[PDB]
Order: C-alpha cells, then structure tokens, then sequence
DNA sequence: GCATCCGTGACAAACCTTCCAGCAAGGGGAAGGTCAAGAAATTAAT
DNA sequence: ATTAATTTCTTGACCTTCCCCTTGCTGGAAGGTTTATAATGGGAGCTGTCACGGATGC
C-alpha cells in the first residue's frame, strides 16, 4: 500500500467488517475466566483468549485452524484476531452521530441550512420535523413542535409525514435529492449578489461537491449501526492484585448495548410514545457519551467519581493516541540514566556503564556469543549474562566497538538535543558524557535523566555513525 | 449472588455496628449460614474493575495501562528458542537419511499442520503402529546420546 | 533503568514506563522532531514500528539479531492498526491502497 | 490452583536455591545478590499447548516441565544486599509452613522476652522507688535489703 | 468510611511524606499546597498565585 | 513391573485401581519412564489389603482407612476394632431398617393370588 | 493524517470523513504516523522510487 | 398445586422429584403454560406413595416397578408380589453377606491399643 | 456589518424452571503406548 | 563370483489413559416470576481555569 483512503462508514461496510455481531451485555463470566456466547468479549465474535486454544478445551494445538466449534462458534486461530474483529451492535432504532452533530463547525447543519439549536430540538425528541408536505405550509426542514405537529395532524392527517428524532433526520438526510439540490446550490449562489451569503453557501456547495466526489452518502453519516471496538484493546485482563483491570469504554459500550436491548424489548412489548422516544434519546446520549463525552451533556461518571474516557478522549491532545502511544511512544532498549562528565574521550566518544550496556545489548550480546562459538544455545548465554562471566566483558567490549548509539535529554530542547555517540565500557552506573556537546543539549550535570537508545540494523548503525555522530555537526 | 452479596453486604455492616472492628469471613458465614469458603469466593468478586483512565500517579500525565503485563508473552526465550530449535531440528533431522525423519516430522507437528498419531502416519507409509514406534525408539537411541545432539541437550532450559 | 524486551502491555502492544515496571523511557514526539529533522529515516523506522510496535515485527527483528542478519525488516504497525480499528468502531470508514 | 510457596522450581540451578530453605524464604541475613531468588513462590499454570520441537524435546530427554511455573519474583538486578525481616501473612482457614511457623515464633519471641525485660527494669524502678521510701521514712540495712524483693 | 478513606489516601492533598529527613517531614507537614478540591491546579494557574 | 499380571494377582482390574490412585487413600506409585504404573512388594501387600476388605470384608470407606493406617507403618489392632465397632453399629441400624422394611411388607402387602380379581388396593394402602 | 495529531482532532477527522480526503501521504508527518520510511533523508531516495513505480 | 410447596407439604425436596422427572420414573404432567409445572392430586398420591416406597428401603427400579402399575385400574398384585419377594430376598443375601463379614472379623482385634511398635497380626494374616 | 456566548489548547425477599459437576464403587469403549515370534541384510567356506 | 550365524525390521500380542457412562441422589450455577396497606417533581459537581476562534443576535 502506498496511500490512506478515507471516507463515510456504510451499514453494509460495517456489515462486511463485523464477522460476528454483539447482542448480550455480557463480557465475560464471574467465576471462570471465560466469555460464554454471544458477549462483548466472545470466542465466537472476536476470537479466542490464547494461541490456537477454543473457548471449552476441545480444538487446539495447531490441529484445527480454520474450521468452527458448533458448540460456541470460536475460530481456533491466534490472539491477532482480537485486534481486527468488529463489532455490529443491533440498533433497533436509528442514532446520532454525536462526532457530526456537536462539533465546531456541526457539518450536519451546514449540509441543510439549520441551526445548531434547531438540530437540538429535533435530535433530543422534543420537536417534530417534516419531510415533504401536500400544502406549502409543511415544507422541507421545517421545525414542528408537539402541539403544532397535533395541529398538523388535524389539519391535514395523511397528506404529511413528520417523525421525530434521528429516524426523521435520517430519512429527510436519504432522500433529500443528491445532485440536483446541488446544481440548484451552485446556480443560487452566483444568483444572489451578498458577502454574508457567499461565505457560508460556498462552504455547503463545497461540503456538496466533496460529497459527490468522494463517493459518500449523507444517510452514512448518521449512525444507524455501532461497531465496539476490538477487545485486545479495550482488555479486561485480570491484574496481579486480586481485582480486574478493565476499561471505561467497555462500560459505556455494555451501557450501550443495555439501551439497546432494552429499546429491543421496547419494540414487542407494544411502549407508549414517551418511553420510547427517551429511550431513543437516552440511546443517543449513550453512543454520545461513547463517542465524544464533553458534547452532547455531563460528562458520564463511574466508580471512583472521574469523566470516562471516550472515543474522542482516546484522541486529544498529550493524553491522546496520538500524542502518548503514535507520534511520542515508548521504545525497546531505551535506558534511563544519568549525566556523568567523561574529559578523557574523543567528542565522537561518550560513556557507558557494563551493567546498562550488558542488559541493553542482550540480542548483540546473544548473536556474538552464538557467532563466536562461546555460547551454545540462547538460554546458555542468558545464564551466562545472569552470572556475570568474565567472557561476556569482553565479548561486550568487542560488540561496543565500531557499534554506535544514540543519546537522548529528555525533553530536547533543539535538534542538537540528541544525537549519536559511540561508547565505551567503564565502570559505575552512568553514562560519561563528553563536555563539549553538553552547551549543544543545555543538560547541565543536574541528575538528568538521559535515554540511551540502541539502533538495530546496519541501516540506522551506519545513519547513527556518518549522519548524527557528534563527529559530523 | 448479587442478591447473596448484597445480604453478606447488610450482615458485614450490621457487624460493623455491632462490633466497631472490620468484619472477619468467619463471623459472617456463621450468621450466612454458608461454608467460609463460598464467603470467601463471593467476596472476591468484589466489584467494578479498576478502570483505565485513574490518575494511580500524583499528576494527570501517566494514568492506567502503563503498567499492566503482557499475557501474551515473548520473552528472549519465547522469541528466540521457538525459531532457533526449529532450525536445529531441521538440521539434525535432515542427517537422518530416510524415512525416520518423515514419520518423526508429522509424529509430532513439526513443519506440518496437523498432528498425527501413529496411525495417521501407518496409513501413508506403515500401516502396523508399532513399527513406526519401534523407528521412533531407534531415532530416540540415536538422539538420547550425548555425542552429536548436545546442541540440542543443551535446549533443556 | 534499562529494558530490553520484557513485560509489554495489552491495549496498544506498547512497552511501559518506570524501574518498578521494568519499562524504558518514553521517546517523546519532540526527539521525533529532532530525529526527523536529522533526515534520520531508518532509526525513526525502528523507533516507532520495530523496536516497540510491531509485535510480529519485533520478534523477526530479535530472531533477525540473534541469528546476525542485522536487515531492516519493517511491516504493518500493531499500533497503528489500533488507531485504524478505532476509528471504524467511531463510525468512520477507512482503508489502505 | 491456588500458588503454592514450595522450594522445587525447575529451570534454576541448585546455587540459587542455596540460601533458600524448604519453604523458599531465605533465611535471615542471606547477602543476596542482584538476579537470584529471595522467595520461591512457583504458580500452577494452565496446560499451555506447545510448540512440537518442546514436544520432541519432551520425547527426547526427561524434561518433563509440568504445571509448576518459574515465576518467583527474582531480585531486581543491580541491587545488592542483605535482609532484615520477612514478614509473613496469611489467610484464616490456611495452614502454615515450618517457616511462617518459625517467624510466628520468633515474633512471639520477641513480644515475650521485649515485654519481659521491660516488665523486669519496671518492677526493679519501681522497687528502687520503694527502697527510697524505705530509707526516707526508717533504716534497715538488714531487714530490707538482704530480704528478696519479691 | 468511604469518605475518610477516600480523602485520607486518594486525594490529591494526601501523599507520600518522604521519611528520609525529619526536615523533610517537618516541610512536608508545614507545607501549604493549593491542589485538590477548592484550590487550584498546576496547569490552569497563572502568575499571580 | 507393570501391573497386569498383579492385578490378576490382586482379583481387581485397571479402573478401579486407577480410581484407587485417582482418590485420595492410595500412595502415588512409581512411573517407569513410560507412565505405567509400578507396584513394589509393600505395594503388593497395601493392594492385596484393600482388595481383600473392598470384595470380602468392608466398603471403601472403611478400607481406605485401614490402607492409611497400614502405611503408617504403626499399625494399631484397637483404633481399627473401635472403627469396625462403629461399622457393626452402622450396620446394625441397617439391618433394623431392612428388617422393619420386611415387617412392614409383610404386614401390608399381602393380597389375593392369581385370579380373575384385579384391582387390588394394597399399593393404595402402602400410598398413605 | 498529520492534520488529525495536532488539535482538533474531531473536528479536522470529520471534516477528513465527510469529504473523503485520500492521503498521498507526501508530508513527513505522514509516513511517522503510518510506521514507514518518512519522504526525508535517506527515506527520500526511498520515496523516490515509491512514487515513481505507482 | 405446584410441585415444590407440595414437597414441602409432604415433606420431600424438589431436587428427588427433578431426577424423577429426568429419568422414567414419575409420570410426566401437562406443562403450565410457564416456568411452573401443576400437580394433579392423583401425582401427589404417586408421589407420596414413591416416597414412602423410597423411605422404607426399597430400590428405586422395583418402586417405579410399582408406580407404573398406579393409579390405572388393572392393578395386578400378583407378578409385582412376586418381584417384591425376590427384591427382598436380594436383601437378604445381602443381609446374609455382611453379617458373615462381621462374624468373620471381629474375633481378632483384642491388643495393641496404639503403641509405637510395629508388629500386628492382623495385616499379615488377612494379606 | 459589529458586540457577545461556547469548544479548546495548556513543556429486598422469596418463589419457581434448566444446566452441570461430585461421591459413591466402579465397568466399558475409543485412542494411543510397550514385549516375544518370524522375515530382510551381512559375512567366512570354496 | 557362492552362502551360513549374527544383526536388525516387521507383526501379533498385549498394556495404559480419556471420556462417557453406570443408579442414586446431592449440591451448585444460570435464568425467569411474584410479592398485593400505605408509598406520586430525584440528584450532583464546582467554580480559585485563562485566552483564542466560530457562530448569534442587534
Ligand atoms: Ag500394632
Ligand atoms: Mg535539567
Ligand atoms: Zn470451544
């Protein structure tokens, strides 16, 4: 692959992604440490717990790969199917989209010329609107209160059809037109002769134009069915205290699912109007809460009295995906250490202690040792590391050389905040900086703690060596 | 059970009242009228899991999962011994010039999909169990020894 | 307080943080700034995809070092595709080339 | 099954299970070094499946690696020194080994002969105190202080 | 309980007081922070606080 | 020695000396190499003791008993007369039972012989 | 992609939803937050046989 | 008129009228239209009769034996007899076998009462 | 065409059904694991 | 260029667990259903967070 593609989610996508639909809150059971059937954490949905092991112990150890147990439906593959696997969550009633609802600017208000108080009153069920009318009185988009809807209804009775809610926006969001409000849009905005008008119809032709071009559809927009996320992710893993560590976003997805089963159980059981209209909206201020919790209301709480993390709280700012697991993550052989001064190195030489270098070159340290013949197999050469064994002195000093690595403050300051050195073996527990390149990472001698981070292949150990050694700026 | 836990719930914080000291499980299975250990195994069903997003730290910039092991594991060991004894059975094993090593390969998975017994592999080649077992304890004899398989003695750890 | 390929986490398949944890410090995304401003492509490939993402990556980059071959081998991210799967449960449709 | 503090792991050498006793603690004053094992508290895992060069390793030798798991909580390495105490806790309903056995009896030791001896330095003040007044009001350096003080 | 638990452990007034000194521990309880409930916090404070 | 000829030795089968090994009154026995189960002559004797109680003399749960203390390997002649005494006890009410049960039988369960009169009600009598 | 790391990331990602905006990923952000060679440094002699072979 | 209270009233447990319900031993009622299960007076009577069958001694082979013949009018209390009688005599041998298991032990555990030593009779001549 | 109001950055309590594991005290079927017989393949007389 | 005493191969002939099951309960776990005096506007931050744009109302 060469480019990202992005565009609007359809039902039928989610369809295709799901492989497995949820329809029980259910995540896994109390007692045993297993997901029963069709729950937010199933074998037959997402996949197993372990490696090539089913749900009840009967297929596993790479006998069966591809086929599927009939008595709970798992697929006997690995734990990387649990990352994958989507979700199609049953909505019994249409929603809101809270991500194209409440945002600055709302892009669902913009598509139809309504304000974002009016898509208030029609989102939360308090106001009716009207899809097509026999009388120019009931127009499109117009915003119908309770009594005026009853007024509507006596006046004209089965000439209109005004819904309420996200249902309503749906269908008036399906079957507007798809082209020809937009050559009407393009027509009428050169039409009229204004500033005021031609800073926002330009936007919508353009939000239009983008529309048709891109090959998406503003029926999905709007959510009518709600993939959960894979479970990997969201992993209720049992912690090494005795409780369980679980995330918040499996509890507003299973309060979610709850709403959901509970319209379910709405639907059949013949619910006056009033019940099922807050249940639809408690529905919307469920997956709104899910998706971007400081939007639509209160931020939804838990135990322990804080704001749960949503979908949209897993991406803001420092605290973000982006930000703490994406763009600045942790990393392998990376050593947290302290600032010593070495004045009797080369500017291209800095300091390493042989515990941090022994226990942070530990593949180098294998692969030398396997190379050399010194070391039979892996475990030897692990034992011999554990037992601190006069050779693996040695054989470090050996792979220290000609091998550089690159230093780290932590923040930088500038480029010059971090940079490669190539080090040598001393005593102590720290890492010998030179001194002149300390100016070039303002880290004076404070106890900063310095990351020391190792490049693998011969790639970056030679773009270590003649691009970002000290020796080369 | 929630309303058993709930009932252990109201009993613990009437002997909380009662006594002023934390309640032990042995005076609420006494008035439960339940053995200590199913007291035992509801309580440890407590409640809610802790959930990801709880400053454990003194600021708001590391919260939970930060912390939590990996369940599925790869150690140096696990990373490195699961590809390097599968090369040194292929180097030893394609010493083994003839059938030995072709019933020995599927007898226990090795470079195959599925496990096969011994009657499995009889089917394709040997039919009798045991002289595909009598083949086995003669590779067996060939390999206990310690003169040629010590690299692979030496994979114990 | 070093680490060296022990006791990764399970939301992102990320490595954690503090000596008590046993977890490496954190790269943060102003040495990125810097690493990319040095034109430093490879040790940037390795810091954020094999080194610490990619967990069917990291293991042929061990079994890659272990056995001498010191090739680059990147692939697809294990965290990346967790930002990807976020945002098609979120409701958002998206794909590779 | 419930973790076991027992002193047979597998995979380690029999110098590191040297300073430990039957039951895995190490005894007090142990000089451990950074990496050995200080307590050997060994779990019962699962039948994890394996892969089939461990099965034909199993076939092979005697290592026959059963459910007990090598996963005692080690030394942190660097970290060198001695130990001062282990202290030992546990639930109602479990019995105990020989060596919270031990600690229970050095601790009840220590709350004897510590509650002892300042019960014996209190009644010999207390007494010094009787034999100032015994010597404010009259003297008998006969009747007094050749008598026991009991 | 809840509550005395909660505040006495959890809060961002309760910590852990360094025993290493007893300076540290006479500054630590002579020590007027501003966090927590009421007060302010790191980083939604200015210069005049 | 891998028990087949011992267990024609001893009168019982594989199963039920497995789930003797299974339960908790037998000791583990040794393994050949091979997962077949070893018998020693103190192993013999324990064997041919619980197996001449279980099919002749007692039940399980006295000769598990009886092969717990025989490991011992003090035996005692008295803790194992008070146990059988409380067997006999057992036993006793037993027979009391069954005896009043074959009273009661014979007391209400006497009807007309084969003949061309159904419908007896004695099973409505035993019903109560 | 990049624009979706900075600020606003519900906003700018459904402005990127609703109008389909394909990444070329020709920015050196881009190919950071993908996990491939960045288009810069040594990456760009990569770079410049990727484009030219697409 | 369900089946739980009528255990209790005539003293049974749900559980013992459940596993006769499993197998072929209780004839089965008419389903309730719920999650109960309705009596009728003439079960309640095949159940009291079941239990004082099973209260006495009897297996519960031959008491379903005599629950298959109730409550229908042929009642043959001739072959039943007959069953009954060799059930008893079952009983009786198996009366006949522990009493000579009795007679044959106990007239050789007089001494050792406990001691340290490791020398009985007992073992040695039974094994 | 201008003043003015929200996102967003911030090293209870009983009542009744089905479903499944345990201890009797073990036997049997399915599936996989080791011992004594005759057949291939080698060598010392011409 | 031959074959007669050893040394392997092959084949019945035996030897274990795994699992379902034996009559007879016995207990535990998961799911659904009533109970019938009077019960009718509930509840909870936290601001001592400051300085930008983007949309609303004169
Ligand atoms: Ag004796
Ligand atoms: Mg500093
Ligand atoms: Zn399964």
């Amino acid at each position: 692959f060469d480019a990202i593609k992005i565009a609007l989610a359809s039902p039928d996508m989610i369809r295709s992604w799901s492989f497995g639909e949820v329809k029980k809150p259910e995540t896994i059971n109390y007692r045993t440490f297993k997901p029963e059937r069709d729950g937010l954490f199933c074998a037959r949905i997402f996949g197993p717990v372990k490696d090539y092991e089913c749900l009840c112990g009967k297929y596993k150890r790479l006998k069966h790969r591809g086929v599927i147990c009939e008595k709970c439906g798992v697929e006997v593959t690995q734990t990387k199917v649990r990352r994958e696997r989507m979700g199609h969550i049953e909505l019994a009633s249409p929603t809101a989209h809270i991500w194209f609802l409440k945002s600055l600017p709302s892009r669902i208000g913009l598509l139809l010329d309504m304000p974002l108080r009016d898509i208030e009153r029609v989102l939360y069920f308090e106001s009716y609107v009207v899809i097509e009318g026999g009388m120019t009185n009931l127009e499109r988009q117009q915003i119908l209160t309770e009594e005026q809807y009853l007024d509507a209804l006596e006046e004209f009775g089965d000439e209109f059809d005004a819904k309420m809610g996200a249902e309503a926006i749906q269908a008036l969001l399906k079957s507007m037109d798809l082209e020809q409000e937009c050559e009407q849009l393009r027509e009428e905005l050169n039409e009229t002769n204004s500033e005021t008008k031609r800073k926002k119809l330009t936007k919508r032709i353009k939000l239009l134009e983008a529309f048709v071009q891109s090959g998406n559809k503003p029926e999905w927009m709007i959510l009518t069915v709600l993939p959960v996320l894979p479970p990997d992710l969201r992993p209720l893993v049992p912690l090494d205290g005795g409780r369980f560590a679980t995330s918040d976003l499996n509890d507003l997805y299973r309060r979610v699912i709850n709403r959901n089963n509970r319209l379910k159980r709405l639907l059949d059981l013949a619910a006056p109007d009033i019940i099922v209209r807050n249940e639809k909206r408690m529905l919307q201020e469920a997956v709104d809460a899910l998706l971007d919790n400081g939007r639509r209301g209160r931020a939804i709480t838990g135990s322990n009295k804080r704001p749960l993390k949503s979908l949209a709280d897993m991406i803001k700012g420092k605290q973000g995906r982006f930000r703490q697991n994406l763009l600045g993550k942790r990393v392998d052989y990376s050593g947290r250490s302290v600032i010593t001064v070495g004045p009797y190195l080369r500017l291209h030489q800095c300091g390493l202690p042989k515990k941090m270098a022994l226990e942070l070159f530990k593949p180098f340290i294998y692969g030398k040792l396997e190379l050399r013949g010194l070391a039979t197999t892996i475990k030897a050469a692990k034992k011999m590391v554990e037992r601190e064994e006069a050779v693996v002195w040695d054989i470090l000093d050996e792979v220290i050389r000609e091998h550089p690595v690159l230093l780290n403050r932590a923040p930088t300051l500038h480029r010059l905040g971090i940079q490669a050195f190539e080090p040598v073996l001393i005593e102590g527990k720290a890492i010998q900086l030179h001194p002149l390149v300390c100016a070039a990472y303002n880290a004076d001698f404070d106890g900063d703690q310095m990351a020391v981070h190792v490049p693998l292949t011969l790639e970056a150990q030679l773009e270590a060596r003649a691009l970002m050694m000290s020796t080369n700026n | 059970m929630i309303e058993t836990i709930n009932k252990l719930n109201r009993i613990s914080r009437q002997m909380l009242q009662e006594m002023g000291r934390e309640p032990t499980p042995e005076e609420l299975a006494e008035r439960m009228l339940m053995p200590e250990d199913k007291i035992r195994k509801v309580l440890k069903i407590a409640k809610e899991p802790i959930s990801m997003e709880t400053p454990i730290g003194d600021d708001e910039d590391s919260h939970l999962g930060d912390f939590i092991e990996d369940t599925t594991l790869e150690l140096p060991l696990d990373s490195a011994t699961t590809e390097s004894l599968r090369a040194a059975t292929h180097d030893v094993l394609a010493g083994l010039t003839a059938r030995e090593a072709k019933v020995l390969r599927m007898r226990f998975g090795i470079d195959m999909n599925t496990d096969y017994t011994l009657e499995e592999v009889g089917k394709q080649f040997d039919v009798t169990r045991e002289r595909i077992r009598q083949i086995e304890a003669k590779a067996l004899r060939k390999l206990r020894h310690p003169s040629r398989s010590e690299v692979l003695r030496s994979f114990l750890d | 307080h070093a680490r060296s390929t022990g006791s990764y986490s399970l939301v992102t398949q990320q490595p954690l943080g503090g000596k008590a944890q046993f977890g490496g410090q954190r790269f943060g995304e102003m040495e990125v700034w810097a690493l990319e401003a040095y034109g430093a492509a490879y040790t940037l490939q390795e810091m954020l995809t094999v080194k610490s993402d990619d967990v069917n990556g990291r293991t042929k980059m061990y079994k890659n070092i272990v056995d001498g071959n010191h090739q680059m081998e990147p692939g697809m991210p294990e965290s990346f595709n967790v930002l990807l799967k976020e945002i098609r449960s979120l409701g958002i449709n998206i794909e590779l080339e | 099954g419930p973790e076991e503090i027992t002193a047979d792991i597998p995979n380690v050498g029999e110098a590191a299970l040297s300073k430990l006793d039957e039951s895995g603690i190490v005894y007090i004053g142990a000089e451990v070094t950074g990496g050995d094992i200080l307590v050997g508290k060994v779990t019962p895992k699962g039948e994890t499946q394996l892969t089939p060069e461990e099965k034909l390793l199993r076939a092979i030798f005697g290592e026959k690696a059963s459910d007990v798991k090598d996963s005692s909580l080690r030394v942190p390495n660097g970290v060198s020194g001695t130990v001062i105490d282990v202290q030992v806790f546990t639930r109602d309903g479990v019995e105990k080994d020989k060596r919270a056995l031990e600690i229970e009896e050095m601790q009840l030791k220590q709350a004897k002969k510590d509650l002892s001896e300042e019960l014996q330095i209190l009644e010999a003040g207390l007494f010094s105190r009787i034999r100032a007044v015994l010597v404010a009001g009259g003297v008998e350096a006969e009747k007094l202080d050749k008598l026991p003080r009991d | 309980s809840a509550a005395v638990k909660e505040f006495f452990g959890s809060s961002q007034l309760s910590q852990f007081m360094d025993q290493n000194n007893p300076l540290s521990e006479i500054t630590h309880k002579r020590r007027i922070s501003a966090l927590g409930p009421g007060g302010l916090t790191r980083e939604r404070a200015g210069f005049e606080v | 020695m891998n028990i087949s000829d011992v267990a024609k030795i001893t009168g019982l089968t594989s199963k039920a000396i497995r789930f003797y090994e299974e339960k908790g009154l037998v000791t583990p026995p040794m393994r050949s190499e091979n997962g077949y189960r070893t018998y020693t002559q103190q192993h013999l004797n324990e064997l041919t003791l619980l197996r001449q109680a279980r099919q002749v003399g007692f039940n399980l749960e006295e000769s598990g008993e009886l092969v717990n203390l025989f490991n011992d390997p003090q035996r005692h002649s008295a803790d194992v007369k008070r146990r059988t005494l409380e067997k006999v006890a057992e036993i006793e009410r037993h027979i009391e039972e069954l005896q009043s049960m074959r009273d009661q039988l014979l007391a209400l369960a006497n009807a007309c012989p084969g003949d061309d009169s159904a419908d007896c009600p004695i099973i409505e009598n035993l019903s109560g | 992609i990049s624009a979706a790391s900075f600020q606003e990331t519900t906003r700018v990602l459904t402005e990127a939803a609703v109008a389909g905006k394909r990444d070329e990923l020709r920015g050196l952000k881009e190919n950071v937050i993908v996990g491939r060679l960045i288009p810069a440094g040594t990456g760009y002699a990569y770079h410049q046989d990727r484009m030219r072979r697409r």
